[PDB]
């Protein structure tokens, strides 16, 4: 029964809610589902369209309705501090003012651990790799796709060796191919499933995954959304990114940002499609940079398709630097 | 011990065959057992089941009494009529124990005698 | 708006409707939850009798929790006298009593077949959450199994290769073919240990000399099998149920709600591909919040040392393994 | 049958009085009278626990007879010095029961035909059935059939004890309630309405003060002024009397149904068919059973147990305010009751 | 000649289980779901009452209450296997509690004039208790026959 301890720390406010919408707290079930999704996406490149094999290996690692999960995840210590922070891309409907909407959320920092345990070393390594990929390449909680809930590891104590912590942009980009190679080798050794079937992933996976970098900051206080006015001169990194997103000049589209090149709830069609771009914030050597993770897939959603070049032309317009690939 | 009109509402007359089925199968069957004290479980081979007549079952007997054969008897027990009053007084509204499962509280029955008109 | 219908008979339908609108006080939580189920109807033309659906008929979730706790708090005096009697029952036998607080959330009896598609172990009389002694005995036995497997995995496999091969064949027959897959791992070690403790208890005499470390003291395998008993010998330790102390039942709530939000449910059930569709359908299950104090008691029948060993092992089991549902997600964990 | 003692059983924890002779929808039912369905504990099962508990107290030398310790080893030696060691070896090897137990309950199965036991443990009948209610969380429910059967029990002990004064305590009870009516205290009746709710039904309240007070007095005489941990007056307002069929429906439906599973460590879920249902008597139920005492039929009895009266006080002093286990599931904390030894 | 009610119970249970087995022999999922629902139904009836169980069967069927006539339900007109199993279970239970094993049979049905859901709606608790006993007995018979002759999951 090997163990692995992860001491997380949120650099941006986390919006993770239980049954009570107003009260926000760290949830083991939500993060476990997120790790399941991240393992499916990260190992999707090794599987491609092999849905059945991916489902089999997922039911092996994380359990199913016929076998208990061999990975047990529990949050032990939570030094949280409930506070109020505004939504990234949601503004109130106030007459004239129309300021942001600030719900309760976990304050930045709030170092809380997260304990991993498993009876098999390989499954523990797989879970740790999926969780570290989730922590690095995205956030957890509400509005995670628009720069919220991202965390970084403050301490590590595990038995099974894992990938080293990146120190700059180049190491972070190389970590993608690293983790992909390690999970591919581990899966081929243990499960011995299909060896990288040649097909674009029908879902969000690492088969077509690109990492982008945009902007840099040195003070965390000037990172998240602070100014409630566009004309304000105290726009932070998140605020400046939102202002650039609002400018229709950068992205070339008929409807601009209001088209279906992003999350489904925009316009007449409600649907449930999320934004392929996963906006996040990463700190590299005490320097904070906006992480723009984009997942390209063969089909956007059953029923319609969209042009992916709008995202890439938008990234090139505001000078987003592609670190991977 | 209860008014008879209170139980008249719950008296059913069924056909002879249907009544026979009730008598054969509706009698209580109890699965008694004995347990080994040391092991704490049922002792090997210590399992036997019994059949019991259900409670609140009404049965009637018929005692026929003649003159006392033995002579040299007191005047208070002279004839059968004198003997009858002894049985009626000492047995009316009395509880007996017919059959034997007394140690486990089975067999108690209310007895109510009485001559006809 | 919404329309609420009750599948209960007449008269009681109106009375239950009054009860749910907080017009009339309710003292028994189990009764109102079970026999007075509200069938809340949303904009859809159906009456969903789910906990998520019945949550709608309140102002919000907080109102639901407050109403449930207020219904629970009315029975505080009767539950207090019942707890006093239960504690007096503990003192009769030479039992060991220890108290642990819910380190994380706890939910027992999530799987009982209820109309809400979920349930919770609520006392039939006072409507309070409790942990049945059967669950405590089972979790203690399984934690002992896990500790034994981790400590002496391959050794007992060498000692008992025949039964482990029989178990591998049994798994092979049930699981497709898998003629010689049989991964000799901790899962199979625990399986063969359980098979030894359930159907081959006589063979445990050879391994009775072995001892496993739990907490600070060591416990023999023979001691464990005497504690939990076998098909031919009754257990030597009585496992009583666990109840929350009534002192805290008035200050902090003893019940609270939790959320299940299964995204990608068609992917898990019907085999659809994952991705940003299959709009999740959430349902809720009741659970006692963290920090609630519980009282546990175990009584022996032959040796008090057996009782204290069982108490230590059960304390370790609740500390690490945990009891109730979602024990693989950190639920049902206790601490001193 | 010289003297009769009434034993009151109050279930602290759910009691599974096993039947093991039938199969139902909810498996593992409890032993009930066939023609009525009311949950009962047959005398043989109730006697066994009493005899087993008595053995431990004697074997550990804990029985206080005439406020004096009972050293069975010397008592058997003094009484039966001819085979004092021979009989001791029989009980040392568990082949025979100790001296006091054979006198009271009867000889062990080895010596079946030596004599008969001095105790006639009657069946335990249902007296108070806890039923959930809107106000007054659970109401102790009784039926006219139960009290009528209780009245006959008082007639039996009166005949045994030759005390007519005890044969008229409950003779003033005669109630004819319809199904929709009940006699209940104020704690159960809903405020502002002459109706009560007993876990599935709305019953109109019939007003007669003496019926509950008569029953309340009977229990007070039977089991003293302490109702197993609470004053009787505190529960006098929670007692409800319902119709015959209403009570039958409650006992056939309101009994605890507990789902139990067996978890195999190989998979981590419920095993193949490893789940079953067990039916339990609800907690806080009251059951009574008379304990008739006859003349001890053993030869050369000690002067401390020679007559029935000396047996009765020993039984009362050893089985009052004690806790016993009835039925199965002993190791999982089920079947525990608090017993009260009462004399009319 | 007289016929015991247990014979009618067994005949009805065998008829319905054989009917579902023959009609949906290819549908393994339908048979497994129906067996699970039949084994889980009595516990739901005991915990929440017969009327709550009957309404909860219709809740999954998406049909509304107060228009519940079992004769007007086509149990095969539901796409989902779970819906099919729930419709079959509800139809069998309601048919037993309303008509028994037929008019000519020994058991002519308890309610005998309307749907048992309406019977529970507007009738006294003694009658609903009798109906609950009848439903539990027929459910036990159906569960036995399903566990015997129907494919599990």
């Amino acid at each position: 029964m090997y163990s692995a301890t992860f001491t997380l720390e949120a650099i941006t406010p986390v919006f993770m809610r239980g049954a009570n919408q107003s009260k926000a707290e760290i949830r083991a079930a939500s993060i476990k589902g997120l790790m399941r999704w991240w393992f499916r996406a990260l190992s999707g490149s090794y599987f491609g369209n092999d849905v059945e094999g991916l489902r089999r290996v997922e039911e092996y690692v994380f359990g199913s309705t016929k076998r208990e999960s061999r990975v047990v995840v529990e949050v032990v210590k939570e030094h949280v501090e409930e506070r109020f922070c505004p939504l990234p891309m949601v503004w109130k409907k106030k007459k004239g003012v129309t300021t942001r909407v600030s719900q309760r959320a976990i304050a930045p920092g709030s170092k809380f651990t997260l304990l991993l345990t498993s009876d098999d070393e390989e499954v523990l390594k797989l879970a740790c790799y999926s969780l570290i990929g989730l922590v690095y390449f995205g956030g957890i909680g509400f509005r995670c796709s628009r720069g919220a809930g991202s965390l970084k590891i403050s301490s590590l104590k595990s038995d099974v060796q894992l990938i080293d912590l990146p120190k700059n942009k180049n190491q972070l980009g190389q970590m993608v191919n690293d983790l992909t190679v390690e999970i591919a080798k581990i899966l081929k050794k243990t499960f011995l499933c299909d060896h990288e079937n040649k097909n674009c992933t029908s879902y969000s996976s690492f088969w077509c995954f690109y990492l982008f970098l945009w902007g840099e900051k040195a003070e965390l206080e000037e990172v998240y959304y602070r100014s409630n006015n566009l004309e304000n001169e105290r726009l932070t990194l998140l605020d400046l990114f939102e202002k650039e997103f609002k400018n229709k000049n950068n992205h070339l589209s008929n409807y601009g940002y209001r088209d279906f090149v992003f999350g489904l709830p925009r316009g007449t069609k409600k649907d449930r499609r999320a934004s392929p771009i996963k906006v996040g914030i990463t700190e590299l050597s005490e320097k904070y940079h906006v992480r723009v993770s984009v997942f390209k897939t063969k089909i956007f959603k059953p029923g319609m398709n969209v042009k992916w070049d709008n995202i890439f032309v938008f990234l090139e317009n505001i000078g987003a630097e592609r670190i991977y690939p | 011990g209860k008014p008879i009109e209170s139980i008249k509402e719950r008296i059913a007359i069924v056909s002879d065959d249907v009544f026979k089925s009730f008598t054969r199968f509706s009698t209580e069957i109890v699965a008694r057992v004995r347990i080994d004290a040391e092991k704490g479980t049922v002792a090997r081979g210590g399992l036997w089941y019994e059949e019991f007549l259900p409670s609140d079952t009404l049965m009637y007997s018929l005692i026929a009494v003649g003159s006392p054969k033995k002579e040299n008897l007191p005047k208070e027990v002279d004839n059968t009529q004198k003997i009858v009053n002894v049985l009626k007084v000492t047995f009316n509204n009395a509880f007996l124990q017919i059959g034997g499962d007394e140690t486990v509280g089975k067999g108690f029955v209310k007895v109510r005698a009485g001559v006809l008109t | 708006n919404v329309v609420v219908k009750y599948p209960v008979n007449s008269e009681l339908a109106n009375y239950a409707e009054k009860f749910w609108k907080k017009e009339l006080a309710i003292y028994n939580l189990s009764l109102i939850l079970n026999k007075m189920t509200p069938f809340v109807k949303r904009r859809s033309e159906s009456y969903k009798s789910s906990l998520s659906a019945v949550k709608e008929i309140f102002k919000n979730v907080d109102d639901f929790q407050n109403f449930l706790n207020s219904v629970l708090r009315r029975s505080l005096d009767e539950y207090r006298v019942f707890f006093e009697n239960y504690e007096r029952l503990f003192n009769s036998f030479s039992s060991k009593i220890f108290s642990m607080r819910t380190k994380s959330r706890l939910v027992v009896g999530l799987g009982d077949e209820s109309v809400y598609e979920t349930s919770i172990r609520l006392h039939r009389n006072y409507g309070v959450p409790y942990i049945p002694g059967s669950a405590l005995k089972g979790v203690a036995k399984h934690y002992a199994f896990s500790i034994l497997a981790r400590e002496n995995g391959d050794e007992i496999l060498r000692i008992y290769e025949s039964v482990k091969e029989d178990l591998k064949a049994r798994i092979a027959k049930r699981d497709k073919i898998k003629k010689n897959d049989v991964p000799e791992d901790y899962y199979l070690t625990a399986a063969v240990i359980q098979e030894l403790f359930e159907k081959k208890f006589d063979e445990l005499g050879a391994i009775r000399n072995t001892r496993v470390e739990i907490g600070d003291t060591v416990i023999s395998v023979g001691d464990i099998v005497k504690i939990f008993g076998t098909q031919k010998e009754e257990g030597s330790v009585i496992f009583f149920d666990a109840f929350p102390t009534p002192e805290q039942l008035k200050d902090k709530p003893n019940l609270e709600l939790d959320i299940m939000n299964p995204h990608y449910q068609p992917y898990y059930q019907h085999g659809e591909p994952p991705g940003d569709w299959h709009s999740p359908n959430p349902i809720f299950f009741l659970t006692v919040p963290a920090g609630v104090e519980f009282t546990f008691a175990v009584a022996s029948r032959d040796l008090d040392d057996l009782a204290e060993k069982a108490e230590k092992l059960l304390k370790e089991a609740l500390k690490k393994f945990g009891v109730g549902a979602k024990t693989s997600l950190g639920y049902g964990r206790f601490d001193a | 049958f010289e003297k009769a003692v009434v034993f009151g059983l109050y279930s602290i924890t759910p009691v599974h009085a096993g039947s093991g002779a039938e199969l139902s929808v909810i498996a593992l039912p409890i032993q009930r009278e066939r023609h009525t369905g009311f949950p009962v504990i047959w005398g043989q099962s109730l006697k066994g626990v009493l005899r087993s508990r008595f053995r431990q107290l004697e074997l550990d030398e804990k029985i206080e007879v005439e406020s004096q310790k009972w050293k069975w080893k010397e008592k058997t030696k003094e009484v039966l010095k001819e085979k004092a060691d021979e009989f001791i070896k029989k009980v040392e090897e568990r082949k025979r029961d100790p001296l006091l137990t054979e006198i009271v309950f009867g000889p062990a199965t080895d010596g079946a035909s030596e004599h008969a036991g001095a105790v006639s443990v009657g069946d335990a009948k249902i007296l108070l059935f806890p039923v959930r209610s809107a106000k007054g969380v659970f109401a102790f429910v009784t039926s006219p059939i139960v009290i009528q059967r209780l009245k006959e029990d008082f007639e039996l002990v009166s005949e045994i004890e030759n005390d007519i004064e005890l044969k008229q305590i409950l003779s003033r009870f005669k109630v004819e309630l319809s199904n929709n009516e009940t006699i209940a205290g104020n704690a159960l009746i809903l405020n502002g309405e002459n109706k009560v709710i007993l876990e599935d039904i709305v019953l109109k309240v019939k007003s007669d003060s003496n019926v509950i007070e008569n029953l309340v007095e009977v229990l007070k005489t039977l089991f003293g002024d302490n109702f197993f941990g609470k004053p009787i007056e505190s529960i006098k307002e929670r007692i409800a009397i319902v119709s015959d069929d209403v009570f039958k429906s409650f006992t056939r439906f309101s009994t605890e149904i507990v789902a139990r599973v067996r978890i195999d460590a190989e998979k981590g879920t419920v095993a193949r068919g490893g789940l079953w249902y067990e039916e339990f008597l609800p907690s806080d139920t009251l059951m009574y059973s008379l304990i008739a005492v006859g003349s001890p039929k053993k030869e050369n009895l000690p002067k401390e147990v020679d007559n029935t009266q000396k047996i009765v006080n020993v039984l009362k002093v050893t089985f009052n305010n004690a806790f016993l286990q009835i039925g199965g599931d002993e190791t999982v904390g089920k079947g525990f009751v608090k017993v009260r030894a009462g004399v009319l | 000649d007289i016929r015991e009610i247990e014979q009618e119970r067994a005949s009805f249970a065998f008829k319905v289980v054989s009917d579902i087995k023959d009609k949906y022999s290819q549908n393994k999922k339908v048979q497994g779901k129906y067996s699970s629902y039949a084994e889980k139904a009595p516990t739901i009836i005991l915990n929440n009452g017969l009327g709550a169980t009957l309404a909860f069967f219709l809740s999954k069927l998406e049909k509304p209450i107060d228009d519940v006539d079992y004769k007007s339900i086509n149990p095969e007109s539901f796409g989902n296997a779970e819906n099919i199993a729930y419709a079959f279970l509800y139809k069998h239970l309601s048919t037993w509690l309303a008509e028994g094993n037929g008019k000519d049979s020994a058991f002519s049905g308890l309610t005998n004039g309307e749907d048992p859901l309406k019977y529970i709606m507007e009738k006294t608790a003694i009658d609903v208790a009798i109906s609950t006993e009848e439903a539990l007995s027929i459910l036990n018979w159906i569960k036995k026959f399903a566990k015997a002759m129907l494919e599990e999951e």
